[PDB]
C-alpha cells in the first residue's frame, strides 16, 4: 500500500520589466529634448516665411518701377 | 481491464484512487445526461474480480466465453494458417 500522491504549487515569473526603466528615462528625457528642438524649428520657420513674404512685394515693385522708366525713357529718346 | 476495475470496498482502495476510477467510469456509462452512440469493449483473464454493478443490463450486459476448440474448430483454424 505504498502508493503516494501529491499536489502542486505554482510561482509567477517576473513580468516583463526591471530593464524598462534605465532606457526609459532616458528615452523620455530625450523626446523631450526633440520636442522642444522641434517647436524652436516651427516658429523660426513660421518667421522666416513671413520675412519671404515680405521681400516678394518690394521685389514686384521694384521691377515694375524699372520697366516703367525704361519704357518712359525709351519713349522720349526716340 | 481487470487491473483498474475491481469490487469497490475491498482492497485497500489503491490508496483511495481505485474507487474513485470506479465511479468515475460507472457515472460516465450510465448517468444523467443520455448517450446513445458508444459501444465498449472489455477483456479479462480473470472473470471474478470485476465490480457487479458494471456487469448489469444498461451496462456491459453481452458476457461471452472463448474457450478450447474441438476438431472441426482445430481443422477451420489449420485451413486458415495455410491458405
Amino acid at each position: 500500500d505504498m502508493r503516494n500522491e501529491l499536489e502542486e504549487m505554482q510561482r509567477r515569473a517576473d513580468q516583463l520589466a526591471d530593464e524598462s526603466l534605465e532606457s526609459t528615462r532616458r528615452m523620455l528625457q530625450l523626446v523631450e529634448e526633440s520636442k522642444d528642438a522641434g517647436i524652436r524649428t516651427l516658429v523660426m520657420l513660421d518667421e522666416q516665411g513671413e520675412q519671404l513674404e515680405r521681400i516678394e512685394e518690394g521685389m514686384d515693385q521694384i521691377n515694375k518701377d524699372m520697366k516703367e522708366a525704361e519704357k518712359n525713357l525709351t519713349d522720349l529718346g526716340k | 481491464i481487470d487491473a483498474i476495475c475491481k469490487q469497490r470496498g475491498s482492497m485497500a482502495g489503491s490508496t483511495g484512487v481505485h474507487d474513485t476510477v470506479v465511479n468515475q467510469l460507472l457515472s460516465k456509462i450510465d448517468g444523467v445526461e443520455q448517450l446513445n452512440n458508444i459501444l465498449v469493449i472489455g477483456m479479462t483473464n480473470r472473470p471474478d474480480l470485476i465490480d457487479e454493478a458494471l456487469l448489469r443490463p444498461g451496462r456491459l450486459e453481452v458476457k461471452m466465453e472463448i474457450g478450447l476448440p474441438d476438431e472441426k474448430g482445430r481443422l477451420q483454424i489449420l485451413h486458415i494458417h495455410t491458405a
